[PDB]
């Protein structure tokens, strides 16, 4: 029977190690990096650090974040998206400066399809807009125009609550906020969409994620306790 | 010269379907309508393996019928002693997203695959006691959905790039590559003879692949939804497929038909796991509705329920001797029903 | 009036037992409800169920014939365990409030801070500190520390085990049993109300750009206050006053406290969709 | 182009799938039922069995 | 997998010694350590045992509180503190690996060993048939072993072990439990047991079979040893 009691002792040691990594997993908020290939997602993971799945790690204010990027996937059918249900939020990263089908439409279609995904019902999206600079040397330069083949964006102006912090140019702000509310339509049409503006490289971006998460779970708790 | 190729392809496809229609004359249900035993089976749990951190996606029984392997969402493989509800081994995976695990028939190796595009081979019985990754299997451009063991050194894999692949553990190279799927392939059912195996994909068409010749012997259409699981009947001539359309489709590799469909009005969720009894008399199917309905293959209907799970039944397995059925779900608990 | 009081008090006891037993069997059985906050709620339910099956029937008889017919040693035992379980229930309320706070003030560090260990610590504190204090106040003669003739006169007021309190002991049991946990709950839940209101206003302004908190907080504080505060305020003002209070008013204040014990399952378990859904699955 | 090559490959694969054996379906059903009933007498530890037959013993 | 043992030598009566057994090339954190010693002229003997996580610790009846056993996973070392060394406390000490997951191979690997020269009931009886017999090569060899109780546990596990250690070298492992042969040793070996009497059968013989065998039980935990059958060529 001592062999069997040793089976139990090995079981107990394994379960103690499993409880340790249980604490580690509980104290960690999983994220799902998402976006297109031409986007700046890779650049972002570098700021996070400073096969098929990329297990990027980053810590903010003693909070662990496993941001998972899908490197080599078929990119035709997202059936593995069901495997992400426990993720705190999914990072949606899109290049704002598409110049003048065009990849803004493809990005919007992807965002809409992944917003309406039922596997991600209790999942909030924190959308990132990169290429603020590449937008600056395009809209301000004026080499390529947005009115050439978009019937809209002409009857739309900057909203009164828009906050142009960079203050580069009214045209740049107008185009950038047009991209913002063009993306947020789908989200406005349990979950939230957090639009953010950034360039290719930014430290505050990491902090942004933390702030976003500090809202999501909070509300997720507010809804859990009938507080919201 | 592409229009003529499409013309010939569809011509031969429809002559294949006409050959099937001529071959088929009667259904299996009316053949067996005369007999109706084991109409109601009772299998209480009596065993609940708790300890998995996160959602369980796959499990596999050992040939010894006492030992088990299961994979969890956090990236943890647990080798379980089923008889006494013990943890035999705890393997921390490099990739924190695994959706398939397999146990070698010899009992020495464990296969493990997920979103990392790799089927990792861990040696359970190394000179040292540490389960170690004896061989990573890389070469798939899509998420690896099911890698079953062919031999102690030869293995079959099924990934998210619509391509199944045979591999040799000695060299680690993809040997006799074969692809015939348009949608990605999510599960493969290995024959006991280890010379054939049937794999199901999002194409809603199962494919029978020969191990030696390494190219598609036969194709089976018939599923109205994505295929999620597949088990091969112990007799060696049939196999069942579980799908998102709540239908367990039992085909036979002989005669190129569907033997039967197992569906009901109550069940509308997807089927995530499928297995057969030792005699294949019962078809144990996992469902997304917190339930594992035990269907009776012979009685053409559901005979029993394996309810008791608090989340999606993602994986179940009948042991080789058929003594009991393990069932893993998303409530992080895997329960054995005897 | 005797029959009416007997019927109402029977209803109170039966409701306490049924609610607390339902909560206990629901938390202990379902693995979907094996969360640390649910362990706090289960400990609360156990405290209130033990209250119902130990202290309320003999106190019920005492309120029935306005006298004790059970013995002096059993008198002290009741009184001590009646203080112990009431203070344990209040402590469980306070710790549930703290847990709900840490789920909102620090949502990113909730499941790490409020693991099973800290919650078990809270349960042990709620079951032990009220125990130690109640037994020290009752058996160790710390109930009054003086005024023995006034204690006898308080006994002579009804003769049926009415507890006497000195001013220092009264204020001490007000602070420990009621005021500290009550103020903790009040401040915690005011902060929760502010946060929930700010994140409700944000959602509303976003929605109007495109174009529950009051209820829950009010329910919790209203039940807790209307059920304990009159009892404790009167019980601590009587030592400060000349003890000029009707015995019936005191007794109905004890029954209020028991009424908080009654509503405790209904405020923290049956008020939430997850527990209600689990109960529906059970039923 | 690659499209013509893949179309030709699919045509060849399915047309050499054409010349495969197709036994009678009723024969397959009879063989399946024979396998089921032959092992039904044993069908290890699934029929009504005593508690001592279980190696779980619970 | 290597075990290096250090310590021992001439010790005055009543002395204290710190025997050491270090593990090199492998990790013993999941391995149970058994302190089985070899008598210079008699069979092996067990004194102490520690679990992988030190949860369960056992000592022999003759030495219960006298010895002290410690394991250092970060340093991968085993320390055996011995006090009040009597003249009888002399043996060829070995540190033994044994992992106890289902289907494992207990007592698979043994250390190099150290010598220690010292100046001046419920225990199961484990007995073998003979002690020495001349054997010719090729013809099958049968060795008989006996126990004072039925080793067939209710779970069906008959805890019996054969080691067949050559004189003056680290003991090996031949068969454990029933009809279980370690892949290192040739398949020619086999074990047959009725439940109380047991037989070790060897189909063919070579130079490796020369030496003394050993028979152990594990139902209870006194770890009694057999007399030992010696095969000479
Ligand atoms: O003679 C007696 C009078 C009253 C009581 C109970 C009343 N019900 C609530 C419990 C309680 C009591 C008294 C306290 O002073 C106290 O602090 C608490 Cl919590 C018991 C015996």
């Amino acid at each position: 029977r001592n062999e069997e009691k040793a089976q139990r002792e090995a079981n107990k040691k394994i379960e103690k190690q499993l409880q340790k990594d249980k604490q580690v997993y509980r104290a960690t908020h999983r994220l799902l990096l998402l976006g297109a290939g031409e986007s700046g997602k890779n650049t972002i993971v570098k700021q996070m650090r400073i096969s098929g799945i990329f297990e990027t790690k980053f810590q903010v204010d003693k909070v662990n974040f496993h941001m998972f990027d899908v490197g080599a996937q078929r990119d035709e059918r997202r059936k593995w998206i069901q495997c992400f249900n426990d993720v705190t939020a999914i990072i949606f990263v899109v290049a704002s400066s598409s110049y003048n089908t065009n990849r803004l439409q493809a990005a919007l279609k992807l965002f809409d399809s992944i917003w309406n995904n039922k596997w991600l019902r209790d999942t909030s999206v924190i959308l990132f807009l990169n290429k603020q600079d590449l937008l600056a040397e395009k809209v301000l330069a004026g080499k390529s125009k947005i009115e050439d083949y978009f019937p809209e964006f002409a009857r739309y102006t900057t909203p009164e609550d828009a906050t142009p912090e960079p203050g580069e140019d009214p045209r740049v702000t107008r185009a950038k906020y047009f991209i913002r509310d063009e993306f947020l339509r789908i989200s406005t049409a349990r979950h939230y969409c957090y639009p953010h503006f950034t360039c290719s490289v930014d430290t505050e971006n990491i902090r942004r994620v933390f702030n976003d998460c500090r809202d999501i779970i909070q509300r997720m708790h507010l809804r859990q306790y009938e507080l919201l | 010269e592409l229009d003529q190729l499409r013309q010939e392809a569809e011509q031969l496809k429809n002559q294949i379907r006409d050959a099937r229609k001529a071959c088929a004359d009667a259904t299996l249900s009316q053949i067996t309508n005369n007999i109706d035993p084991v109409g109601r089976i009772q299998m209480r749990t009596r065993r609940t393996l708790r300890g998995h951190l996160a959602k369980i996606y796959a499990m596999h029984w050992g040939t010894d019928s006492r030992l088990l392997v299961s994979a969890s969402q956090d990236g943890k493989l647990i080798i379980w002693d089923s008889y006494t509800t013990n943890k035999v081994h705890a393997i921390p995976l490099r990739s924190s997203w695994v959706m398939t695990c397999a146990y070698a028939p010899s009992g020495n190796y464990v296969a493990c695959g997920g979103l990392d595009n790799i089927c990792s081979i861990y040696n359970l019985k190394t000179r040292e006691g540490n389960v170690r990754v004896s061989r990573e299997l890389a070469g798939h451009t899509g998420y690896l959905s099911c890698c079953r063991f062919l031999d102690d050194n030869q293995i079959v894999t099924s990934s998210g790039d619509t391509t199944c692949a045979l591999w040799d553990i000695e060299t680690g190279q993809q040997t006799t590559t074969f692809t015939g799927h348009t949608g990605d392939v999510m599960s493969l059912s290995l024959a006991p003879d280890t010379r054939l195996f049937v794999s199901g994909a999002c194409d809603a068409s199962a494919k029978l692949w020969d191990v030696r010749e390494g190219m598609c012997r036969q194709t089976f259409t018939g599923h109205e939804s994505d295929i999620n699981a597949i088990c091969f009947f112990p007799n060696g001539n049939a196999f069942a497929t579980g799908s998102d359309d709540a239908t367990c489709r039992l085909f036979d590799l002989r005669a190129d038909q569907e033997l039967m469909t197992y569906s009901h009005d109550n069940i509308i969720c997807g089927i995530t796991s499928v297995s057969f009894s030792k005699s294949g008399r019962l078809l144990l199917a996992g469902y997304d509705d917190f339930n594992c309905n035990v269907w009776d293959a012979l009685k053409a209907d559901r005979a029993g329920v394996l309810a008791g799970h608090d989340n999606r039944v993602s994986c179940l397995g009948v042991t080789d001797d058929g003594m009991a059925v393990a069932t893993g779900s998303w409530d992080s608990f895997l329960k054995i029903w005897n | 009036v005797r029959a009416s009081l007997y019927s109402l008090m029977v209803l109170i006891i039966l409701t306490t037992l049924v609610g607390n037993l339902i909560v206990i069997v629901s938390i202990s059985h379902f693995k979907q409800l094996h969360t640390p906050t649910n362990w706090l709620i289960h400990s609360m339910a156990t405290v209130d169920f033990l209250l119902g099956c130990l202290v309320m029937p003999y106190s019920m008889v005492r309120s029935a014939e306005h006298c004790w017919y059970f013995g002096e040693v059993f008198c002290k035992i009741h009184t001590s365990t009646d203080i112990m379980l009431s203070s344990a229930s209040i402590f469980h309320l306070s710790f549930i409030s703290i847990d709900r706070y840490y789920a909102v003030c620090d949502p990113l560090r909730y499941k790490a801070k409020m693991n099973i260990l800290v919650i078990c610590v809270m349960i042990f504190i709620s079951w032990s500190v009220p125990a130690v204090f109640a037994f020290g106040m009752i058996f160790l003669e710390l109930n009054f520390k003086g005024a023995e003739e006034i204690y006898y006169k308080h006994v002579h007021c009804r003769g049926g085990c009415s507890v006497f309190f000195s001013k220092i002991s009264g204020v001490l049991t007000f602070m420990t049993s009621f005021y500290i946990p009550g103020s903790i709950m009040l401040c915690v839940y005011y902060r929760i109300y502010l946060i929930a209101k700010e994140q409700a206003r944000l959602i509303s302004d976003a929605n109007q750009k495109l174009q529950k908190a009051v209820k829950t907080l009010g329910i919790v504080m209203g039940v807790f206050l209307i059920c304990w505060c009159p009892f404790f305020i009167c019980t601590v003002m009587d030592p400060f006053l000349h003890y000029i209070i009707p015995p019936t008013l005191n007794d109905v204040l004890i029954w209020f406290g028991y009424l908080n014990s009654t509503f405790n399952p209904m405020v923290y378990a049956f008020f939430y969709p997850w527990f209600r859904k689990a109960l529906k699955m059970m039923l | 182009t690659a499209s013509i090559a893949q179309a030709r490959k699919l045509v060849e694969q399915l047309k050499m799938e054409a010349n495969i054996d197709r036994i009678k379906v009723s024969k397959a059903a009879a063989d399946l039922m024979a396998y089921c009933e032959a092992h039904a007498k044993e069908d290890p530890l699934l029929t009504p069995v005593p508690a001592s037959e279980n190696p779980f013993r619970e | 997998v290597q075990l290096v043992e250090s310590g021992g030598g001439l010790v005055q009566p009543g002395g204290s010694r710190k025997l050491s057994c270090s593990a090199s090339g492998f990790a013993f954190s999941s391995f149970g350590m058994h302190w089985v010693r070899q008598a210079p002229e008699k069979g092996l003997e067990w004194v102490a045992y520690i679990s992988s996580g030190s949860g369960t610790i056992y000592y022999a009846d003759t030495v219960k509180g006298r010895f002290t056993i410690s394991r250092d996973d970060p340093k991968n070392t085993l320390f055996l503190q011995m006090t009040s060394l009597r003249s009888e406390d002399t043996a060829m000490y070995y540190c033994v690996r044994s992992i106890y997951y289902y289907g494992s191979s207990p007592f698979d690997f043994w250390g190099q060993g150290t010598t220690l020269t010292v100046s001046s009931s419920s225990d199961i009886v484990m007995t073998q048939a003979t002690s020495s017999v001349p054997v010719t090569p090729g013809e099958s060899v049968s060795i008989s072993c006996r126990s004072s109780k039925s080793l067939l546990h209710s779970n069906g596990n008959t805890y019996l072990y054969w080691f067949l250690q050559r004189p003056g070298q680290s003991p090996q492992l031949l068969i454990y439990r029933m009809s279980n042969l370690a892949s290192g040793v040739p398949d020619r070996f086999s074990g047959s047991g009725s439940g109380t009497a047991f037989t070790l059968t060897i189909s063919r013989l070579e130079a490796e079979d020369v030496g003394v065998y050993y028979c152990m039980q594990h139902l209870e935990y006194p770890l009694t040893f057999g007399a030992g059958t010696k095969l000479e060529l």
